[PDB]
C-alpha cells in the first residue's frame, strides 16, 4: 500500500478560456513485504483551486475509464484500479482535469481597439500524496506574447509553449506558485443559467427547449463603441465574439431560435449526415460584460429515444447538450415533463445531480397534472455530456382520456341546444 | 378580387421589421429596431432614463423596458417642448436641459445609410416648431434655413443647424462612411446631398451603441467636467525669448530633460 | 458530442397500413347511417 | 396612417 | 404568414404593456396603476387616464382561456384579438 | 435493460394524421348539419328526444376525434 510515482509528465493547456491539465503518472509499488493489496490510490487537489474544479477523469492506456469516489481525510478522490498490482510492478495512469473560471483578465478595462491579456496562477509540482522521482511540466499558451512567467528552473520557450525543468526530487503535498501572463484573444463566453425542458408525448413527438443566458466575462469594455471602427478598421475588437455554432442532435426537425422580444433571423442551419449544426449569431456582438438571453428549441421523433416493453417505458436522453465549443455552464435546471398517467418514475444518472421534489404541469386538455422531474446542477463543463435514463409505467387506455374531453365538450355544446328549445318563458 | 389585392399589397406591412427585397426575389429583413432595443434592455442599468422623440415613447417602454421621458400619448406639451429644445440646440444648452431631467441615454433614429424615409432629420422641423411654440425667445424656425429660404444639409446649410444637437448626433462619424458603390465619401441616401460638416466631435456625449445599418444610434450622456480648465494659453510675454524645447523622445530613449541638473 | 446516423422510421408499410384506419372510419360511418330503422 | 410625426 | 406574430405600430405597444400588467396583477391593481416608468419626473396615472375596454376584454379572454387549461400566452391573444372581433362586427 | 426493449412507435402513423383528420371532420360536420336542420323544421309536439340525443352523441363523437387529430396535425401533440 505505500507506493510512489516514478515519472510524471503534466501538460497544462491555457489556449481555451478554461485550463485543462493532464498528468501521465506511473504508479510503482516499493517492494517491501508480501502485502500485495495495493487496490485504491489517493488523488489530491490544491486548496486554492478546490472550488474551481469541473470534471475529473482517469484513463489508463487509452482503455476504459476508471471510477473515482470523493473522499475526505481527517478534497481527495480515491481511484479503484481494475487489477491490483503486486510489489515491483508499474501502472501507467492518466489524470485529466478541467478548471473553470481560472484565467482572470489582468488589465480588466480594455478599450475597443486593444488586445486582451489574461493571468493564470497554478502549481509547478504535481500535488500528490506520494513522492515523485521525475516530473516535467509543459505549458501550452495561446499566443506568442508572454509578459511575465515564473522561472523555477529557467525554462525554455519554443513557439508558444514553454517547457519547464526536470524537478528531480520533491516530498509529498508540496506546493509552489507559478504565474503566467499572456495574450488571449479567445471567446470568453459563460452560460450563467440554463433551464432545459423536455416534454414527452406518446403520440410520437418529444419537444426539447433551452433558455440560455450568457455573458462575455473577460475584459469588460470601457469608453465608446463606434461601429465604424468595428466595421471598417481590421483587427478592432478581436476579443469580441460575433457568432458561435451549436451541434444539434440528428433528426431535429422544428428548430426555432428566438428571443424574449420576437423571432431572430440570424441563424444558419446545415443538416449534416451525423448531426445538425446551426450557427447562431446574436442580435449584437458581445464585448465584455455584455449579456444575451435566447431560446433554442426543437422537437424530435420518439422512435429513437424512447424504448418500451409491455407496460414499462424508458427514456434515454442527454443531460446537457452541445451549445458551443468549450462551453461552461454556471447553473443548470433540467425538467422532464412526463405524460399524465406516469405511475412510477425512476431516474438513472451517471453523476451526482441534485434533484428537487416533483411539481405538476398543466397543459392542453389535462385534468390531472402530469409529472415533472426537476434536477439542478452547478458548474457543468463540455465533458458532462452524458445520458440519463428514466423508467416509468403508463397504462395504454389512459391515452384515450385526451380524445374524450373534446367529445364531452361538444356534447355539452349540443345539449344546451336540446335544453334551449324546451323553454317557453312567455307570460301570456 | 380588389379587396384581396389591396390587403395583400398595401396594409399588411409591419413597421418593426423592415423588408428590403433582393433582385432575385430573396427578401432580407433589416431588424435594427429590435436589435437596438434589446441591447438597451439587457446592457443598461435597471433605472436608466432614455430621451427620444414622442413617436417612439411607447416602443421603448414596451420592447426595451426602460424609463422614457416623453411618451407617445401627449398630455403635457411643455415637456415635449423641453425635449424638442434639447434636440434642437447646441451641446451646452442641450446639456443643461439634459442635466436638469436626469437623463442618461439619448436615442436617435437615423435612416441615412439605407433608404429609410422617416428618420429624425425628416421630423426635425416639427421639433423646431413645437419648441418654438413654448419658447419663442430661444428657438427661431427661420434660423435653421439657408438665406435663400430652404432646408438643406450641404455646405449651403445654415451654421445654426450644422452645430445643432440632432445634426451632430445623427451624423457622427458619417463623413468617412463610403459605400462600396462609387459615390462621395459622405453621402445621405435620403437627402441626396453630401454632408457639409464631415468631422464632428462631442464634448458632453459619447457613442454607446450603433445598429448594424446605422438605423438606431444610442449616445451616453457623460458625467460633468472633473475639473475646470483655463480658456486660454497661460501668459506669454515677449520680454524674454520663449525658446520652446524639442521633444527628444523615442520608444527606446525614454529620458527627460532638466534645466537645473548637475552634469557629470 | 455528435450523435450519429439517424434511424429509419419503423412505422408502417404502404397499400395496407396507411388506408386501414381510414377504412375503419368509413366502415363505422355506414352502419351509423343504418340506425334510422 | 399611424401615430407618428408626418415625414 | 410573413415575418412573425408580433405587434406592429407605435400605439398597440402601450395597449399590450398595460394588458400584460392586467394579466400579472389582476384588475384592482390595474385600476390603481401608477406607472413611474413613463414621463419620468412626472409619472403617468394609467388607470385614470386610459380607456379600459381593450385591456379588460383581452384579459378576460386570456383568463377564460387559461382556466380551461389551454395555455396561450397573452401576446398571442393581443395579436389575434382583432380578427375574432371582425367576425362579430360582420354579425352586428 | 435497454437492450431487451423495443423502440416506441406511435399508435397512429404520423404521415396519416392529415388524411384521418378531414375524413373524421367532414363526416362530423355532415352529422352536425343533420342535427341543425332537424331542429329548425320540427314543432314542439313532433320532436322526438331520443333521435336528438343519438345524433348529438354521434356528431359530437366524430367531431371530437376530428378536432383531436386536427390539433395534433398542426403540431401541438396533446
Ligand atoms: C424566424 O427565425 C428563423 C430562425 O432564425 C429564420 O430562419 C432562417 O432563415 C435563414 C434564411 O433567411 C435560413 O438560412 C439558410 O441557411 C442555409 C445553410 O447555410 C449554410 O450552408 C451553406 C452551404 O454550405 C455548404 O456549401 C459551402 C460552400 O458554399 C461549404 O463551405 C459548406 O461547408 C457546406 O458544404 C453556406 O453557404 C452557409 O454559409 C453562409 O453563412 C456564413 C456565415 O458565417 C457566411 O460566412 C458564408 O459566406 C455563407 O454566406 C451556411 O454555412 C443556406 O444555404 C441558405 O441560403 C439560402 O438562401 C440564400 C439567400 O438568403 C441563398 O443565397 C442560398 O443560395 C440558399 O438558397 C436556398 O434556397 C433556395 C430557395 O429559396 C434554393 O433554390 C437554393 O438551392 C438554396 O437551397 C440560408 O442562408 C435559416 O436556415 C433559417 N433558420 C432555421 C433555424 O431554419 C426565419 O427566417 C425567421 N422568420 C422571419 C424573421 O420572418
Ligand atoms: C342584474 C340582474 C337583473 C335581475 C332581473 C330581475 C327581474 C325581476 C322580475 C322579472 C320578471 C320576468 C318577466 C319575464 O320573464 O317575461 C319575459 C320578458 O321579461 C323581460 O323582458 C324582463 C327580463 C329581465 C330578466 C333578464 C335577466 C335575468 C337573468 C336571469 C336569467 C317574456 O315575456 P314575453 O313578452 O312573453 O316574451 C316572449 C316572446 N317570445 C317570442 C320569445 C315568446
Ligand atoms: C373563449 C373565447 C374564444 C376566442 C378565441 C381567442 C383566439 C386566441 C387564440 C390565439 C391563437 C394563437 C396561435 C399562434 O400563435 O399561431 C401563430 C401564428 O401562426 C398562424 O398562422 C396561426 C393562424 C391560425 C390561428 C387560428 C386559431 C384561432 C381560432 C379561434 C377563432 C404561430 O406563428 P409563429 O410560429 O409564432 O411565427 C413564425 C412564422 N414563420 C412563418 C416565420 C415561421
Ligand atoms: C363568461 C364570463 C365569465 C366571468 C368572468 C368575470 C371574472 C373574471 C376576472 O376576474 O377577470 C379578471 C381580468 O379581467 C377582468 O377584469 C374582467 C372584467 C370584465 C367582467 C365583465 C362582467 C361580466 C358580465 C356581467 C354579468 C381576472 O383577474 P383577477 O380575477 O382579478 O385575478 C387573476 C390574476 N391572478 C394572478 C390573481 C390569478
Ligand atoms: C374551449 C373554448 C373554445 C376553444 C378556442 C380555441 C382557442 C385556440 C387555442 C390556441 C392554442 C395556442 C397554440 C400554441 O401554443 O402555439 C403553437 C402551436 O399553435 C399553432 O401553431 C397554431 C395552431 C392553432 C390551431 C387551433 C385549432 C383548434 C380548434 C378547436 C376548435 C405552439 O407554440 P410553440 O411551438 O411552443 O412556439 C411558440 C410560438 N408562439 C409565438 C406561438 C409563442
Ligand atoms: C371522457 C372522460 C371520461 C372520464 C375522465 O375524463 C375523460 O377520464 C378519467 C380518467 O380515468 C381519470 C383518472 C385516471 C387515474 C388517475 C389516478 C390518479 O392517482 C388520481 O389522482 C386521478 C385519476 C383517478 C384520474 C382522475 C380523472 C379521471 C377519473 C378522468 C375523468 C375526468
Ligand atoms: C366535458 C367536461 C365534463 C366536466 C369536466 O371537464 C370536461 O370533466 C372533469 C374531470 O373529471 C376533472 C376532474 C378529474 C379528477 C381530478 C382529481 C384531482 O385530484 C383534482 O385535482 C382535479 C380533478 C377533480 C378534475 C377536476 C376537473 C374535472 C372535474 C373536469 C370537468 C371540468
Ligand atoms: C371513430 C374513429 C375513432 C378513431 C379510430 O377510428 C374510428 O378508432 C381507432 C381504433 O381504436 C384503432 C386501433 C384499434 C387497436 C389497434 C391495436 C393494433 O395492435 C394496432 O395494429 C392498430 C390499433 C392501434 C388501431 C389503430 C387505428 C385506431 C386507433 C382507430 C382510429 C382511426
Ligand atoms: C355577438 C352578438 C350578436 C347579437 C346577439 O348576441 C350575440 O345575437 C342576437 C340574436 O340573433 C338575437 C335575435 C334573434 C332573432 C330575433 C328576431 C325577433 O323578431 C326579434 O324580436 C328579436 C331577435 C332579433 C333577437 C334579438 C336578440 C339578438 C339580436 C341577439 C344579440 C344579443
Ligand atoms: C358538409 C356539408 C354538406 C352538405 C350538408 O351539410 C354538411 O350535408 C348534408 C346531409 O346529407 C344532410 C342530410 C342527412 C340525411 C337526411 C335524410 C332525411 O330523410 C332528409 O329529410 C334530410 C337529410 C337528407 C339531411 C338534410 C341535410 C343534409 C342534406 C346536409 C347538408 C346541409
Ligand atoms: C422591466 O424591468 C423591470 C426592472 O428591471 C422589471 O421589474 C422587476 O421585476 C422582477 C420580477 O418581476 C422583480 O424581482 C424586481 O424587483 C422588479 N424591479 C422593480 C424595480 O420593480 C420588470 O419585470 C421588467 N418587465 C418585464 C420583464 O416584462
Ligand atoms: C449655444 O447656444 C446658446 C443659446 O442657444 C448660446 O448662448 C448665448 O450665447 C450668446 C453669445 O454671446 C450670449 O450673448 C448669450 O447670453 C447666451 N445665452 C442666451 C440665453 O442667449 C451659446 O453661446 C452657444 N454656444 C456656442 C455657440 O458655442
Ligand atoms: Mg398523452
Amino acid at each position: 500500500p505505500p507506493l510512489i510515482n516514478e515519472d510524471v509528465k503534466r501538460t497544462v493547456d491555457l489556449s481555451s478560456h478554461l485550463a485543462k491539465v493532464t498528468a501521465e503518472v506511473v504508479l510503482a509499488h516499493l517492494g517491501g513485504g508480501s502485502t500485495s493489496r495495493a487496490t485504491s490510490f489517493l488523488l489530491a487537489l490544491e486548496p486554492e483551486l478546490e472550488a474551481r474544479l469541473a470534471h475529473l477523469g482517469v484513463q489508463v492506456k487509452g482503455e476504459d475509464e476508471e471510477e473515482n469516489n470523493l473522499e475526505v481525510r481527517e478534497r481527495f478522490f480515491t481511484v479503484k484500479l481494475p487489477v491490483a498490482l503486486d510489489p515491483g510492478a508499474k501502472i501507467s495512469v492518466i489524470v485529466e482535469t478541467v478548471y473553470t473560471h481560472v484565467l482572470h483578465p489582468y488589465p480588466t478595462q480594455i478599450t475597443q481597439s486593444e488586445k486582451q491579456f489574461v493571468v493564470f496562477e497554478g502549481n509547478h509540482y504535481f500535488y500528490s500524496p506520494y513522492p515523485t522521482k521525475t516530473q516535467t511540466m509543459r505549458v501550452k499558451l495561446a499566443s506568442r506574447n508572454v509578459e511575465s512567467y515564473t522561472k523555477l528552473g529557467n525554462p525554455t520557450r519554443s513557439e508558444d509553449l514553454l517547457d519547464y525543468g526536470p524537478f528531480r526530487d520533491v516530498p509529498a503535498y508540496s506546493q509552489d506558485t507559478f504565474k503566467v501572463h499572456y495574450e488571449n484573444n479567445s471567446p470568453f463566453l459563460t452560460i450563467t443559467s440554463m433551464t432545459r425542458v423536455i416534454e414527452v408525448s406518446h403520440w410520437g413527438n418529444i419537444a426539447v427547449e433551452e433558455n440560455v443566458d450568457l455573458k462575455h466575462t473577460g475584459a469588460v469594455l470601457k469608453g465608446p463603441f463606434s461601429r465604424y471602427d468595428y466595421q471598417r478598421q481590421p483587427d478592432s475588437g478581436i476579443s469580441s465574439i460575433r457568432s458561435f455554432k451549436t451541434i444539434l442532435p440528428a433528426a431535429a426537425q422544428d428548430v426555432y431560435y428566438r428571443d424574449e422580444i420576437g423571432n431572430v433571423s440570424t441563424s444558419h442551419l446545415l443538416i449534416l449526415d451525423d448531426s445538425v449544426e446551426m450557427e447562431i449569431r446574436p442580435r449584437f456582438p458581445l464585448f465584455g460584460g455584455w449579456k444575451t438571453h435566447y431560446i433554442v428549441g426543437y422537437n424530435l421523433p420518439s422512435y429513437e429515444y424512447l424504448y418500451n416493453l409491455g407496460d414499462q417505458y424508458a427514456l434515454k436522453m442527454r443531460f446537457v447538450d452541445h451549445v458551443f465549443d468549450e462551453q461552461v455552464i454556471d447553473s443548470l435546471t433540467v425538467k422532464i415533463i412526463l405524460p399524465e398517467g406516469a405511475k412510477n418514475i425512476e431516474i438513472d444518472s451517471p453523476y451526482e445531480i441534485s434533484r428537487a421534489p416533483d411539481e405538476l404541469h398543466y397543459t392542453y386538455l389535462d385534468t390531472f397534472g402530469r409529472p415533472v422531474i426537476v434536477a439542478y446542477k452547478k458548474n457543468l463543463v463540455e465533458q458532462h455530456i452524458q445520458d440519463i435514463v428514466v423508467h416509468y409505467t403508463f397504462n395504454k387506455v389512459l391515452m384515450l382520456q385526451e380524445p374524450l374531453l373534446v367529445v364531452a365538450a361538444f356534447y355539452i355544446l349540443f345539449f344546451t341546444v336540446i335544453i334551449y328549445v324546451r323553454l317557453d318563458f312567455s307570460i301570456t | 378580387v380588389h379587396c384581396t389585392w389591396v390587403t395583400s399589397n398595401a396594409y399588411s406591412s409591419p413597421s418593426v421589421v423592415l423588408a428590403s427585397y433582393n433582385h432575385d426575389g430573396t427578401r432580407n429583413i433589416l431588424d435594427d429596431f429590435r436589435e437596438a432595443y434589446f441591447w438597451l434592455r439587457q446592457n443598461t442599468d435597471e433605472h436608466a432614463r432614455v430621451m427620444s422623440w414622442w413617436d417612439y415613447g411607447y416602443q421603448i417602454a414596451g420592447m426595451a423596458n426602460r424609463t422614457t421621458l416623453v411618451d407617445n400619448n401627449t398630455w403635457n406639451n411643455s415637456h415635449i417642448a423641453l425635449v424638442g429644445k434639447a434636440m434642437s440646440s447646441n451641446e451646452t444648452a442641450a446639456y443643461k436641459i439634459m442635466r436638469t431631467l436626469d437623463v442618461d441615454y439619448v436615442l436617435v433614429i437615423f435612416g441615412g445609410v439605407i433608404g429609410y424615409s422617416g428618420d429624425d432629420i425628416n421630423k426635425f422641423l416639427w421639433m423646431v416648431r413645437i419648441a418654438e411654440g413654448e419658447h419663442p425667445k430661444d428657438i427661431r424656425e427661420s434660423d435653421y434655413f439657408t438665406p435663400q429660404g430652404e432646408f438643406r444639409v450641404d455646405k449651403a446649410g445654415s451654421p445654426t443647424l450644422l452645430n445643432c444637437l440632432m445634426y451632430k448626433m445623427s451624423y457622427y462619424r458619417f463623413g468617412e462612411m463610403q459605400l462600396d458603390f462609387r459615390t462621395p465619401p459622405g453621402f445621405d441616401r435620403t437627402r441626396n446631398a453630401e454632408i457639409g460638416n464631415k468631422d464632428i466631435k462631442f464634448k458632453h456625449l459619447e457613442e454607446a451603441f450603433t445598429s448594424e445599418h446605422w438605423l438606431v444610434r444610442i449616445y451616453k450622456v457623460k458625467a460633468p467636467d472633473n475639473r475646470e480648465t483655463l480658456d486660454h494659453k497661460p501668459r506669454v510675454t515677449n520680454i524674454f525669448p520663449k525658446q520652446k524645447y524639442l521633444s527628444k523622445k523615442t520608444t527606446k530613449r525614454k529620458r527627460g530633460y532638466i534645466k537645473n541638473k548637475l552634469v557629470f | 458530442v455528435q450523435s450519429g446516423p439517424r434511424t429509419p422510421n419503423p412505422y408502417a408499410s404502404d397499400n395496407s397500413s396507411l388506408m386501414f384506419p381510414i377504412l375503419v372510419a368509413f366502415g363505422v360511418f355506414i352502419p351509423t347511417l343504418f340506425c334510422l330503422c | 396612417a399611424a401615430n407618428a410625426t408626418a415625414a | 404568414i410573413r415575418f412573425e406574430s408580433i405587434i406592429h405600430e407605435f400605439d398597440p405597444w402601450f395597449n399590450y404593456r398595460s394588458t400584460h400588467h392586467l394579466a400579472s396583477h389582476g384588475f384592482y391593481e390595474f385600476l390603481n396603476w401608477f406607472d413611474e416608468r413613463a414621463w419620468y419626473p412626472l409619472g403617468r396615472i394609467v388607470g385614470g387616464t386610459v380607456y379600459p375596454g381593450l385591456m379588460i376584454t383581452a384579459g378576460l379572454i386570456h383568463w377564460i382561456l387559461n382556466t380551461l387549461n389551454i395555455t396561450v400566452h397573452i401576446r398571442d391573444v393581443c395579436v389575434f384579438l382583432a380578427p375574432t372581433f371582425s367576425g362579430l362586427t360582420s354579425i352586428s | 435493460e435497454l437492450e431487451a426493449m423495443s423502440r416506441y412507435t406511435s399508435p397512429v402513423n404520423p404521415a396519416v394524421f392529415p388524411h384521418l383528420t378531414v375524413v373524421l371532420l367532414a363526416i362530423g360536420m355532415f352529422f352536425t348539419a343533420w342535427f341543425f336542420v332537424y331542429e329548425v323544421t320540427s314543432t314542439k309536439y313532433t320532436r322526438d328526444i331520443y333521435k336528438e340525443l343519438l345524433i348529438s352523441l354521434v356528431a359530437s363523437l366524430f367531431m371530437g376525434f376530428g378536432v383531436l387529430f386536427l390539433l395534433l396535425w398542426v403540431g401541438i401533440y396533446v
